[PDB]
């Protein structure tokens, strides 16, 4: 009942990728009215191809569509950074209604390396008048898409009031994440320090604030 | 410049109802056919709704049928989804698509219909004060998704990240809007970051100085 899809796919940097899309013979098998669509994280779907094999002004010719049986294919030349994204398949099916593709993840591997910038803040005044107490850690431009964040007071360990978020890709094609730990006033005050560790690949950078 | 403007959605409780908008322009609304598309997080895409350009012909998908309608406005250019008895199944980002002939150019940029039991929380704003220096804004505890943070009204876009919200132990969301700026704009240049959490129409607009 769905149009089934690879859930990732993975190639290098210059290299060609092929999507496969298989259905039924109540839609691909039976209609030329398949479409692909490419969609970024956080952005709405984009069309690429239709009809297909046919291209939309504006999709590159890397992009291209084919068709046999009841399963369509998406190929993806010279595999860019801008590649890496979702990639759907769409049918008509029979009962003049539409059906969507589960979905492929296109990863392209042989990037550059990236040390994650870190930006670290102490709790603002506000905040302490508040009764409450937050540092933010910002971390950006790293690849490949994972990171380690530890939290230091003075130069121990916190493994309470912390929250991490996973790994997003920017709009430079890097990754950011952040990290936010939960303290009350008198904690932030009572330590001399508190760091946060970003550790990634096997570099560790590390961020300090103090009450100032 | 085709273009679909798409508005409401927000929190609603299990049960309840909201009616979705899509606003068209740049083409003739008529002579093309509308979708609706909706992507629970973080799945894949599914077809849920298909109107003809005169709204004679409506198809849904069985997943929705008995509790969302389709419709379409000729003369105001909109598109319509109207849906009843919502689950928590339905929490989705809502897309409406222009058809051109069985395919789909141009969609909305969509819109979020979160359906669950939890109360909604505007975030508290505060300030993260600092060539080139860093200052942001956090926004703490709020629900649901979506915020908007924008910097002296629009007026600063260069520099700016915006961060995804971390989803507290709690339930509730915070993000934090950081802009690097010229460190000799410091103490001339005021900034202001704007928020936007509109599932509780909060406002806020907090300066941030050294």
């Amino acid at each position: 009942s769905a149009l089934t899809q690879p859930p990732s796919v993975s190639k290098s940097l210059g290299q060609s990728v092929t999507i496969s899309c298989t259905g039924t013979s109540s839609d691909i098998g039976a209609y030329t009215g398949v479409s692909w669509y490419q969609q970024h994280s956080g952005t709405a779907p984009r069309l690429l191809i239709y009809d297909v094999s046919k291209r939309p002004s504006g999709v590159s010719d890397r992009f291209s569509g084919s068709k046999s049986g009841n399963t369509a294919s998406l190929t993806i030349s010279g595999l860019q950074t801008d590649d890496e994204a979702d990639y759907y398949c769409c049918s008509y099916r029979t009962g003049a209604t539409y059906i969507f593709g589960t979905g492929t993840r296109v990863t392209v591997l042989g990037q550059p390396k990236g040390a994650p910038s870190v930006t670290l803040f102490p709790p603002s005044s506000e905040e302490l008048q508040a009764n409450k107490a937050t540092l933010v850690c910002l971390i950006s431009d790293f690849y490949p898409g994972a990171v380690t964040v530890a939290w230091k007071a003075d130069s121990s360990p916190v493994k309470a009031g912390v929250e991490t978020t996973t790994p997003s890709k920017q709009s430079n094609n890097k990754y950011a994440a952040s990290s936010y730990l939960s303290l009350t006033p008198e904690q932030w005050k009572s330590h001399r320090s508190y760091s946060c560790q970003v550790t990634h690949e096997g570099s560790t950078v590390e961020k300090t604030v103090a009450p100032t | 410049e085709v273009q679909l403007v798409e508005s409401g959605g927000g929190l609603v409780q299990p049960g309840g109802s909201l009616r979705l908008s899509c606003a068209a322009s740049g083409f003739t609304f008529s002579n093309s056919g509308m979708i609706w598309v909706r992507q629970a997080p973080g799945k894949g895409l599914e077809w849920v709704s298909y109107i003809s350009l005169s709204g004679a012909n409506t198809y849904y998908a069985d997943s929705v049928k008995g509790r969302f309608t389709i419709s379409r406005d000729n003369s105001q250019n909109t598109l319509s989804l109207q849906m009843n008895s919502l689950r928590v199944e339905d929490t989705a980002m809502y897309y409406c698509a222009k058809e051109g002939w069985s395919y789909f150019d141009f969609w909305g940029q969509g819109v979020l219909v979160t359906v669950s039991g939890a109360s909604t929380k505007g975030p508290s704003v505060f300030p993260l004060a600092p060539g080139t220096a860093a200052l942001g804004c956090l926004v703490k505890d709020y629900f649901p998704e979506p915020v908007t943070v924008s910097w002296n009204s629009g007026a600063l876009t260069s520099g700016v990240h915006t961060f995804p919200a971390v989803l507290q132990s709690s339930g509730l969301y915070s993000l934090s809007s950081v802009v690097t700026v010229p460190s000799s704009s410091l103490g001339t240049q005021t900034y202001i970051c704007n928020v936007n959490h509109k599932p509780s129409n909060t406002k806020v607009d907090k300066r941030v100085e050294p």
